[PDB]
RNA sequence: GGCUCAUCACAUCCUGGGGCUGAAGUAGGUCCCAAGGGUAUGGCUGUUCGCCAUUUAAAGUGGUACGCGAGCUGGGUUUAG
RNA sequence: UCCUUGUCGGGUAAGUUCCGACCUGCACGAAUGGCGUAAUGAUGGCCAGGCUGUCUCCACCCGAGACUCAGUGAAAUUGAAC
RNA sequence: CAGCCAGGAUGUUGGCUUAGAAGCAGCCAUCAUUUAAAGAAAGCGUAAUAGCUCACUGGUCGAGUCGGCCUGCGCGGAAGA
């Protein structure tokens, strides 16, 4: 349920911190991001010595949503705090090494597989 | 079907030069994944040809693979077999992430 | 996909959108403020490479390029929208020259590269802008810039990395009927193939190279013997120099004279072909005797001077053929382009 | 082909093995008894006009009631009629259960949806919501314009305005089935059907791909 | 000028059917028929327009007295300071 | 006075507004007062943090009208109107 | 006149530019003599080659054919809410 100028987590080592997504992704208006979605972010807050650096633009994926997933058998995996994961803008490949915090298994189905080999919990 | 097709992938990734492999148990500390193989190619074309081969078997193994990963970039492909995962990799940034207590 | 040409072509950028001048009159009030806006500025024209187009041919169709001109100001203090910029598609390994001591503007060599040909002209002024207190009135507008007008030459030039130039009729078409993928028309008539039909071989992965064809040629500074510098054009960026030569040919002289002045007329092309590194490689070696084409092989070596290993090959035959690519194929990974 | 008349009971959803949640329907749907049918000869269409459930002999019409003797059929709640499919043929008195839906695995459903009594054109057709502020007065929720200026001189037919919600027939398109019962005289169907429990409902088989 | 509401014509932005092509395939360019549907989110300025950022199939052109205050807005224009 | 809102920086992913500066700038202008000025201001403009139905996108509910019944009982306007 | 059945050849691969052009890339003095009805020739397919063809004639069908001039009435040029 994350929408157009919505500030996010970050749930993975590449170095932002706090960040805030500008343009989701999905179609003509496109109104609310889900659980496995493209959406870009502009870099808010991160450390200096990171990798990326603050008002970068750029894609991400997210992980946790407060509203949360619809299991197909009447349940939800809600979270506390949206966070995202740094992608490249030009290719899909996730930037940060190591993965904060579980990810539901309702990305298999987006084809995002690889953040789900990272981030042991769940 | 743990170690008939675990078994199944190994020796056929090395008749098409697959170096460095690591076979790791994950049981009890993921739930998602099985069998942690990791394969070594040399170069974006190397590992683009395993890539292919090891799903256009699988097409004809019976099981079909959930997904795959590698789009238009051949810095970090992989893809499933459902029970068992395989990653075709290379040299360089592999040393990037981190090895064999994921 | 079957011929190869070359022309030029005039580009003209459009000129910056022209100011407006205006006085706003309500329903009521008949004096108002001087209404109007800006132009918009000129469309530019962006040179882009393309993979899909490898020729000219549209541009003998089409010789003039005409970008988008900027709209003229308008009332409610109105600015007109940039024009487009006009983009066009070119086969990769392009140079464009100009004329009034003009020179190359940009060398292209790998495909996503937009070079800026043509600048549009700039948006004027409106007579809102010289909004003042003294004036009070302003009837004064500023005309747009004009476009940047140029004619280019179209030369194109093939990304050969390896090239290969041999005698007429010795096989060169032949050559490439080995495991090189292209099929060039192969016959026994002098200058049998006319259009470049440019190959690659992929002995492995990550491992590939190039071959371009280009028809022998007779001891000519002009235009004559049918072919000439128009097809020497297509040389200049190939990293490694074939030389083919015929052995007993059927019906041609022996090379003993005419092996060596097709060496000297590389010289006076332009330059020598900056002296790169060439190749001596022979043909015709099945009709004879294995051990026969042997002796007189070096023999010519000596004779034209030749002191490298004057490969032995058989295109037609298929021995051999391999020897070479791999000789090749390790000088070009050991001398990356730097 | 024809269809049934069934009464709308409630939602629920049934659990499956591989773990797959299906919202469902309960449609309870009993014995169609057939009044009369009709042919090209006599009237010009192929009907089988048929009545569900029971209903008290004390206020049975005569004319309601005389029918029925007609047929040598029970009263019922309400009366109906389905279309043939231009080949099969029925007899008057005749009753219809429900096993004939045990191979559609599609059924269109339609029926009275629930009134929502004069709703607002905010309600109707979604009508965007003007600003609660920024100097708006004693307009929040109106339609606002409806015409242009002296030009047609008049609101077009069939314009978007407030009105008047629900009790009109409603179609939902190819409903799919989960099972039927007829040991019980239920009818499951997947998806939520328009009206309220204790609504007549007409179920029929679905019409499109 | 903005919000709600839309309508009509096709000189068609996309989708649809084609012609030519200097159209190998993808990708293209021009022209013809076709109005059934769809046709953007934000910073700047009161803005129309436009620039920029980012998506998609596009973010269409005009009439509606350059539509719509007995529907709203008073930001520009705005008597009196 | 103009051109490429003047264009670089902050502020923003994107800033015709704001902030000290480059210059091709010198008119005002020194009690029709000039410069700086702490505090002060229901003063003009801009930004940030918390905050929220201002908004995507509205939904429900509580009360007074709006509706029906009983009683009393206007209005501006109106050449005539099927 | 247009059709159908055939002729299309000869000295002759016409000399330079000619790698390759020899009716079909560049020049024509435009040759004429053989049987005559046919040109060192207008078009494909390449580089010519070799082949498809045409003007022309022979045979059959057997009665109008050929395109310039003036003029009446028409067609496209002529798409909007
Ligand atoms: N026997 C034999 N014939 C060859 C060989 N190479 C080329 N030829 C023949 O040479 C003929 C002409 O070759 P070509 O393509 O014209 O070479 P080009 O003169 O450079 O254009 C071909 O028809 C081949 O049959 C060879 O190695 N052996
Ligand atoms: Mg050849």
């Amino acid at each position: 349920m994350i929408q157009e100028q919505t500030m996010l987590n970050v749930a993975d080592n590449s170095g932002a911190r706090r960040v805030m997504c500008i343009k989701v992704l999905g179609g003509s208006h496109r109104r609310y991001a889900g659980v496995g979605d493209i959406i870009k972010i502009t870099i808010k807050e991160a450390i200096p010595r990171g990798k990326v650096k603050k008002g970068d633009v750029l894609k991400a994926v997210v992980v946790r949503t407060k509203k949360g997933v619809r299991r197909p058998d009447g349940s939800v995996i809600r979270f506390d705090g949206n966070a995202c994961v740094l992608l490249n803008n030009n290719s899909e490949q996730p930037i940060g090494t190591r993965i904060f915090g579980p990810v539901t298994r309702e990305l298999r189905s987006e084809k995002f597989m690889k953040i789900i080999s990272l981030a042991p919990e769940v | 079907q743990g170690k008939a097709l675990q078994d199944f992938v190994i020796d056929k990734i090395d008749d098409l030069k697959g170096q460095d492999i690591i076979a790791l148990d994950v049981q009890g500390k993921s739930s998602i994944t099985d069998c942690m193989i990791i394969c070594t190619g040399t170069s974006s074309r190397h590992v683009m040809s395993i890539a292919d081969h090891v799903v256009q078997e699988s097409r004809a193994a019976g099981l079909l693979p959930l997904g795959v990963e590698g789009e238009n970039s051949a810095d970090w492909i992989v893809v499933d077999l459902g029970d068992v995962i395989v990653h075709v990799m290379q040299e360089e940034s592999r040393r990037l992430y981190e090895l064999e207590k994921l | 996909m079957k011929f190869v040409d070359e022309a030029s072509i005039l580009v003209v950028a459009g000129d910056g959108g022209n100011g407006c001048v205006s006085f706003r009159r309500e329903k009521y009030i008949p004096k108002g403020g001087p209404d109007g806006g800006d132009g918009g500025d000129g469309g530019d024209v962006w040179m882009e490479a393309d993979e899909n187009l490898n020729t000219l041919i549209d541009y003998r169709f089409e010789k003039s390029f005409r970008a988008e001109r900027g709209q003229n100001g308008a009332s409610r203090d109105c600015t007109g929208k940039r024009g487009k910029d006009v983009t066009i598609k070119v086969p990769v390994g392009t140079r464009v020259i100009d004329q009034g001591t003009g020179e190359t503007m940009g060398d292209m060599t790998k495909h996503g590269q937009r070079l800026l040909v043509a600048k549009g002209g700039w948006h004027g002024l409106g007579n809102t802008r010289f909004k003042s207190s003294v004036n009070r009135t302003p009837r004064q507008k500023t005309n747009g810039t004009p476009g940047d007008k140029r004619e280019l030459l179209l030369e194109l030039m093939l990304l050969a990395d390896v090239g290969m130039l041999g005698m007429p009729n010795a096989g060169k078409s032949t050559f490439i009927r080995a495991v090189s993928a292209a099929k060039p028309k192969v016959a026994d008539y002098p200058f049998t193939t006319l259009v470049p039909s440019l190959g690659v071989v992929r002995m492995d992965n990550e491992k590939s190279f190039v071959v371009a064809d280009i028809p022998g040629l007779i001891e000519g500074a002009a235009e004559g013997a049918g072919l000439g510098i128009r097809f020497l054009k297509h040389l200049e960026r190939c990293r490694v120099l074939l030389h083919l030569i015929d052995i007993d040919p059927i019906d041609g002289t022996d090379p003993v004279e005419n092996a060596r002045i097709i060496i000297s007329e590389l010289e006076k092309y332009s330059q020598d072909l900056a002296t790169k590194p060439r190749w001596l490689v022979f043909n015709k070696i099945d009709l004879l005797d294995k051990v026969e084409a042997e002796e007189k092989a070096k023999a010519i070596a000596e004779a034209l001077g030749w002191e490298d290993k004057y490969y032995l090959i058989s295109a037609a035959s298929g021995l051999g053929v391999k020897d070479l690519c791999w000789d090749v194929m390790t000088f070009i990974i050991e001398n990356p382009v730097v | 082909m024809i269809g049934l008349v069934g009464k709308k009971v409630g939602m629920t959803r049934i659990f499956t093995e591989d773990g797959v949640s299906i919202p469902v329907t309960v449609i309870e749907v009993e014995a169609n008894r057939v009044t009369q049918v009709k042919d090209l000869a006599n009237d010009g269409y192929r009907a089988i006009q048929v009545t569900t459930g029971a209903k008290k002999a004390n206020r049975v019409t005569k004319p309601e009631a005389g029918h029925f003797a007609k047929a040598g059929v029970e009263a019922g709640r309400g009366l109906w009629e389905f279309r043939l499919a231009e080949g099969e043929e029925f007899t008057v008195g005749q009753s219809i259960s429900v096993e004939l839906f045990a191979d559609v695995k599609k059924v269109d459903v339609t029926g009275t949806s629930k009134g929502k009594g004069f709703a607002g054109t905010v309600k109707r057709w979604n009508f965007r919501t003007q600003d609660a502020t920024h100097g708006n007065s004693l307009s929040h929720r109106v339609p606002g314009s409806i015409g242009q200026n002296q030009t047609p001189g008049k609101v077009f037919k069939g314009k978007k305005m407030a009105g008047q919600m629900g009790n009109e027939r409603v179609t939902v398109q190819s409903l799919d089935v989960v099972r039927v019962d007829a040991e019980r005289n239920l009818l499951l169907v997947k998806g939520a059907v328009p009206g309220a429990t204790g609504s007549d409902l007409i179920v029929k088989p679905a019409v499109k791909a």
